């Protein structure tokens, strides 16, 4: 589950640590600078068939 | 029966030209022979009284695609009554 | 309010023309005639000080470019020099820019008392002029031996480069600072 | 609600007023549950946007 | 070609006719460390990749997509050449560029700048 | 013995005949000894930290990497 | 012992080649070749932040400090000319302590924005911090921050994470040829900008992205597009201009 | 004598009329003996002056102690085209010391002729005087004196009736403490940021404009007019084997009647403070602490301040050297932590932020001082403070980092129980108020 800030902004900053630490290589991330200015994810998907629920 | 005693004994007792090189370290004692005196070395290490290596744990294998002798098979051994480990390895080739 | 960046104001703009003076050309030539002709950049500090005196105590972006043109260097080589030093006021300042005692050799005898009076009585926020530009408050570094604790420094930018003076007053008192500020407002200079 | 995208939903949050020159933003009220602490030097005439949170800070007066 | 090891390696014969490039990867510009240098790699030209039209994933049909990157790192150019000729690959060696150490002392920022001769 | 097993007290069951029944008895006795070792470890449980500190192979505390620079660098370069 | 990166030492004349000892090892270097380059020939790699092989030599950031026996205090290997027969050694505990202290000072005011830094995977500061640097820093007070200026639509700047190594300033002064970037201010709180609202308008002005080690100066079009580790690097040539 | 190195008879002083007794422009200068027999002084070779400096035992004054003759000897003997300049460190930085402003106001021709003597000593070509920007009155007085000297003919082409020529220029800085450093001086005079350059390119090899130059203090060169006319033995037999020259002192602080007259440099602190400048405010009883020299000096407490001299060697042996020789006493009525914290803030204010250990270390020290001043720090913070000071010192480009690490180290080395008491009282208040 991707949680978000109480204000309403999504909490993910496209740091790609999760993509680079995932042993099963399930997570695929694509980032882009919004017209707002901050960095966010435009395509963050997880392959639940590859995922092993290891908590890394 | 420990690392150093076995090192002395196998340095003295072993006939030469068998072990091409040898190491002594806390990680493990090694006896790198020359891929032909392997049966003889293992037979001596199995039957000798002061080195009663009886059980062969596993036969490893490492692929080094940078040396002329590409492969390197590793023989892990264990002496039950002496409670010690010997790791004999060679250098192999693809043909 | 010390900033390292411009955010151009209507008062001072890069495109605003700025020359030294008709009479000041002699001073510029004299000060340039101290160093080898190829090393005309060595006069950046005296030229910046002269421009600051001529303008009124604050050095705008236009005068910086004029000095850079005079010494034939890139304009940023003058911005660097002006920003590095503590005697080049970059924001607008009043005619009689007052000053406060130094920190470590002066405050030993308890000189924090006077600056409270200066900022509180007949005063506005530090670095700000009055309704008209007459006085301002800034930080100042002691000349040396603080044999006399309370010391106020003023700069005479009222008369420009001709009447420019840099005087030091010792034994200042909440009443003495008063009488001196009305004396400066009247026009006659105080003794030191 | 879900009709508003987060980019258009954060913009309507009023900017925070800070008396000082720099304000440290830690995300949530509990420091351990938010983003790493970020010190932002708010000096311009525009609000300073926190790069993690997206929260904006405006300096009223010293 | 001496590609007899290709007959015994068990790899399909269609991949026994690939054209490879032997080269030493250069130091990255963004970082000043030289800890990844001195290593030679075989660069199979696996340039065939497309996009899965459901989730945007990158698909491949070439088994050598990242073999030369992830594994198969050689310590010398001659080792890579011998490996390529043994496995029968049309290797094309590319020489590495090396920085040249030029004399540069600190007391060079301070020169005469010349004498004020009339010009 | 690798971990703290010298401190712990337990017995090693050894069979007499190599038939399947003695292996079953040995496994039962091994379960008994494992229960004994669990009891001993529960009794002799010291306090202190759980992760190592000598080398840098352990993640920094999530309440520490959010206010320290070196800790965040270590977290990044480890994960 | 091959030189680091296989760098080829250039001898103008074999007669002029002084001999120095790095670590129980003699080596021949010609006139000049400051201590850092002598270690470069010897195969020992010295940490560096301000020193660049193509720009000038500046002694700030004090990271390349080494130890010379005939020296009361450690000297900067990036600016100390080679003398015949020194004892330039880096294994001493004093050199390790100096590097650890310098890195602690550098990371004292650095912001915690690694996960959002575009140079996260290839930053020179954190790579050297992991290798040459003590952990568990002691600083806990507020760290200085500076405002993000604007310069060019192709060089995205975040100066709150700038270590003042003046590498970009020296590049703009010497290689670029146009002097629009400079170091302003005095002491802790010196911003490195233009003081005006001009943009970096130079031909090869996009090279400040590569030279600047930390992620203060990064490319704007590539901002937040991908990480270092997920890019396949290939070595081709150019076709736009004739210089190839 | 040797049993006591003290006693000035009022004719053994060098800087006469330092109170503006007589007009120090041309007539007073001529009366006291300035510009007297200067023809033969500059016409008697060049190496004679260097030998005179070497054997007279002159020491570095108003800064790092260094033999002046040896430093002057480093200048090139034969010029390979590059002209030799002579810049005088007229910057009187580090407030609390005024030993140069008074000399400028009352003895301009002294230093002005000392510049010529030093220039002919080292085959110089021109002299640059770098006065502070906040010395406008002193700068105007000095340039007026220089204009009078130009009118007389003592400078310019054919200076003082000799074939050799000379030049003296006036340059004024803009108020930076770092600008007083021997190299940031050259950087600022070149017309750019006043950031010191590295050491191996010594100024004697490549200094101002890339030319071989030497930096000398104003009062170090102002004793050169009186080293030849009055001979070397007139002062060299006043002090120690290498410590002689009648160094000026500017006493200040919590002591009544702060005198500024010059004395023998081997004077005990007790005698100097109870003979010339009356006595310590409240007497010798309070005597919390004293700093021998300027504000860039390690602290010395009551225990070891007595029965030691103002000599470079012995003071260095008391791990507290002599700087500009202007002491500041500390009485029991003023806390020493606040004064040292203000010193640290002053160092933080003036650091030119070039090299890393000084740039952030001088701010870290200030934050630690602010925390520890009210006892907000813990007991273990003292060792970390020592380690921070050790990290700062020795790794910086110039000596300001050492000058910023020394006072805090001296405080935590001689006043550690005070910090512990503050920490303990803060802790007991914390545990008392719930
Ligand atoms: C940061 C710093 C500031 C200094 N400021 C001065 C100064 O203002 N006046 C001075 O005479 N020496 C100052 N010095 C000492 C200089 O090294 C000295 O002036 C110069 O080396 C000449 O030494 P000399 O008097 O033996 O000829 C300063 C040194 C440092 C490190
Ligand atoms: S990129 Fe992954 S690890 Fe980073 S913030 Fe987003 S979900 Fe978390
Ligand atoms: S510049 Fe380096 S240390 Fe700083 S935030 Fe970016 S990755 Fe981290
Ligand atoms: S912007 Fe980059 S290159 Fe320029 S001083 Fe800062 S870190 Fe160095
Ligand atoms: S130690 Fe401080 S004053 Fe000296 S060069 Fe370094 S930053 Fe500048
Ligand atoms: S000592 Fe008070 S102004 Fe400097
Ligand atoms: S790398 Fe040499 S001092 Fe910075
Ligand atoms: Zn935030």
């Amino acid at each position: 589950a991707l949680r978000r800030y109480p204000t309403g902004e999504e909490r993910c900053i496209a740091c790609k640590l999760c993509e680079a630490v995932c042993p099963a290589q399930a997570i695929t991330i694509e980032a882009e600078e919004r017209e707002d200015g901050s960095r966010r994810t435009t395509r963050y998907d997880i392959d639940m068939t590859k995922c092993i629920y290891c908590g890394f | 029966m420990d690392n150093q005693f076995i090192f002395k004994y196998s340095w003295e007792t072993l006939p030469k030209k068998w072990v091409k090189k040898m190491e002594r370290s806390e990680h493990g004692n090694r006896f790198d022979t020359n891929t032909d005196y392997l049966f003889q070395l293992l037979c001596f290490l199995k039957l000798h009284t002061y080195t009663r290596v009886q059980v062969l744990i596993d036969i490893c294998g490492v692929d080094y695609p940078s040396r002329k002798r590409r492969f390197e098979v590793v023989y892990n051994l264990l002496s039950t009554r002496y409670n010690s480990r010997i790791r004999v390895q060679t250098s192999a080739d693809e043909v | 309010t010390a900033l390292n960046y411009h955010l151009d104001s209507p008062d001072n703009k890069p495109d605003l023309p700025w020359e030294f003076s008709e009479a000041n050309q002699s001073k510029v030539k004299e000060i340039l005639s101290y160093y080898p002709s190829n090393y005309k950049q060595s006069a950046v500090i005296p030229l910046l000080d002269l421009a600051q005196q001529q303008n009124g105590g604050w050095l705008p972006v236009s005068a910086m470019n004029a000095v850079a043109k005079v010494i034939e260097v890139a304009p940023i080589r003058v911005y660097e020099v002006a920003t590095f030093y503590s005697m080049f006021n970059r924001a607008k300042v009043g005619k009689y820019h007052l000053l406060v005692c130094g920190t470590t050799p002066c405050m030993i005898r308890g000189s924090r008392d006077i600056e409270s009076a200066l900022l509180d009585h007949l005063g506005v926020k530090r670095g700000e002029v009055t309704k008209d530009g007459l006085f301002s408050v800034g930080e100042m570094e002691c000349m040396g031996c603080c044999v006399n604790a309370p010391m106020i420094t003023v700069a005479d930018y009222s008369n420009g480069s001709e009447g420019y003076t840099y005087n030091y007053f010792e034994d200042v008192t909440p009443e003495k600072v008063v009488e001196i500020v009305e004396k400066l407002r009247k026009g006659e200079k105080p003794p030191h | 609600r879900s009709k508003k995208s987060p980019m258009e939903l954060i913009s309507e949050v009023p900017p925070i007023k800070v008396d000082g020159r720099i304000v440290a933003c830690e995300g949530d009220t509990n420091p351990a549950l938010g983003h790493p602490i970020e010190f932002i030097c708010l000096d311009l005439n525009e609000p300073a946007i926190c790069k993690y949170c997206g929260l904006r800070y405006v300096q009223d007066h010293h | 070609k001496r590609g007899e090891i290709g007959k015994v390696s068990g790899i399909p014969e269609e991949h026994l006719s690939r054209k490879v490039i032997i080269y030493s990867p250069a130091r990255t510009a963004t970082q000043s460390g030289s800890g990844k240098l001195g290593k030679w790699k075989i660069n199979f030209v696996s340039t065939l990749k497309w996009e899965n039209p459901l989730m945007g994933w990158t698909s491949t049909g070439d088994p050598y997509a990242n073999v030369g990157d992830s594994a198969l790192a050689f310590d010398s150019e001659e080792a890579a050449k011998s490996f390529a000729e043994r496995h029968g690959w049309d290797y094309k060696v590319k020489k590495p560029n090396t920085p040249l150490l030029k004399v540069k002392s600190y007391s060079d920022n301070f020169k005469w700048k010349g004498n004020p001769q009339p010009e | 013995p690798y971990d703290v097993y010298d401190q712990l007290d337990f017995d090693v069951p050894v069979g007499t005949r190599g038939d399947c029944y003695d292996r079953y008895c040995i496994r039962i006795e091994e379960m008994r000894q494992s229960l004994r070792i669990i009891v001993q470890c529960l009794n002799q449980m010291p306090s202190g930290m759980i992760k190592a500190d000598d080398r840098k192979l352990c993640p920094p505390s999530r309440c520490r990497m959010k206010l320290s620079m070196e800790s965040l660098i270590h977290h990044f370069e480890l994960y | 012992r091959n030189p680091v990166g296989g760098a080829r030492v250039h001898f103008s004349n074999p007669e002029d080649a002084i001999e120095v000892f790095v670590d129980g090892y003699a080596v021949k270097v010609p006139k000049g070749f400051t201590v850092l380059q002598a270690c470069e020939v010897a195969g020992v790699d010295i940490p560096r932040f301000c020193y660049h092989s193509r720009l000038s030599i500046a002694g700030n950031c004090r990271m390349c400090l080494v130890e010379v026996e005939k020296s009361p205090k450690p000297v900067a290997s990036c600016a100390m000319p080679a003398l015949p027969g020194m004892k330039i050694k880096t294994d001493t505990p004093i050199a390790k302590k100096a590097r650890e202290g310098v890195m602690e000072f550098l990371l004292m005011n650095h912001p915690l924005d690694c996960p959002i830094c575009d140079q996260g995977g290839e930053c020179d500061l954190q790579d050297q911090s992991m290798a040459f640097g003590s952990d568990r820093g002691r600083f806990t007070e507020m760290k200085r921050s500076v405002v993000d200026k604007n310069l060019g639509p192709l060089v995205k700047t975040v100066m709150t994470r700038c270590i003042q190594c003046t590498r970009c300033v020296r590049f703009a002064s010497e290689v670029a040829g146009v002097q629009d970037l400079g170091i302003l201010g005095r002491g802790s709180g010196e911003e490195i900008g233009t003081y005006v609202e001009k943009l970096m308008t130079s031909e090869l002005s996009g090279n400040v992205i590569d030279i600047c080690p930390v992620g203060a100066l990064t490319s704007k079009p590539f901002a937040f597009k991908a990480r270092n580790w997920e890019l396949k690097a290939t070595e081709t040539i150019d076709v736009s201009d004739a210089v190839g | 004598e040797k049993t006591h190195f003290g006693g000035l008879k009022d004719e053994d002083r060098i800087f006469t009329n330092l109170y503006g007794l007589h007009d120090p422009f041309l007539k007073g200068a001529m009366k006291r003996g300035d510009w007297h027999r200067t023809k033969d002084l500059v016409l008697k070779g060049t190496d004679w002056i260097v030998n005179e400096m070497k054997k007279s035992g002159l020491r570095g004054r108003g800064g790092a102690g260094f033999p002046s003759g040896l430093k002057w000897s480093f200048m090139p003997k034969v010029s390979d085209g590059r002209p030799s300049y002579l810049v005088v460190n007229a910057d009187e930085s580090e407030p609390g010391t005024c030993k140069d402003r008074e000399i400028m106001r009352h003895d301009p021709h002294k230093l002005l002729e000392g510049c010529l003597i030093a220039g002919v000593g080292m085959r110089a070509s021109a002299a640059y005087i770098y006065i502070r920007g906040e010395y406008v009155n002193e700068r105007l007085n000095l340039e007026k004196a220089r204009r009078e000297a130009y009118a007389a003919g003592l400078l310019g082409k054919n200076a003082c009736g000799s074939g050799y020529d000379f030049e003296v220029y006036i340059h004024f800085g803009a108020g930076a403490y770092i600008c007083g450093e021997e190299t940031a001086l050259l950087e600022s005079l070149e017309g750019k940021q006043g950031k010191p350059r590295l050491k191996p390119p010594f100024p004697a090899n490549a200094g101002l404009y890339g030319c071989p130059t030497t930096v000398t203090n104003v009062e170090t060169v102002a004793v050169s007019p009186t080293i030849l006319r009055r001979g070397p033995e007139w002062f060299s037999s006043f002090g120690r084997k290498n410590n002689a020259g009648t160094k000026l002192f500017c006493i200040s602080g919590h002591v009544n009647k702060p005198c500024t007259v010059e004395e023998e440099m081997s004077i005990p602190l007790k005698e100097l403070i109870e003979r010339h400048c009356g006595g310590v405010r409240g007497g010798w009883d309070n005597l919390l602490a004293i700093i021998p020299g300027g504000s860039s000096v390690p602290l010395i407490p009551k225990n070891i301040c007595e029965d030691v001299l103002m000599d470079f060697d012995a003071l260095k042996a008391v791990q507290s050297g002599l700087g500009t020789a202007a002491v500041i006493v500390m009485d029991k009525s003023t806390d020493v932590v606040d004064a040292i914290a203000r010193l640290s803030y002053f160092y933080k204010h003036e650091s030119c932020g070039q090299c890393t250990p000084c740039r952030e270390g001088t701010g870290w020290l200030w934050m630690i001082m602010e925390r520890m001043k009210v006892g907000n720090a813990k007991l273990e913070e003292i060792d970390m403070l020592q380690e921070v000071t050790k990290q700062i010192e020795g790794h910086t480009i110039c000596a300001l980092g050492d000058a910023a690490a020394w006072p805090v180290q001296g405080l935590i080395r001689h006043f550690r129980p005070e910090l512990e008491r503050r920490i303990r009282e803060r802790a007991e208040r914390e545990l008392l108020q719930a």
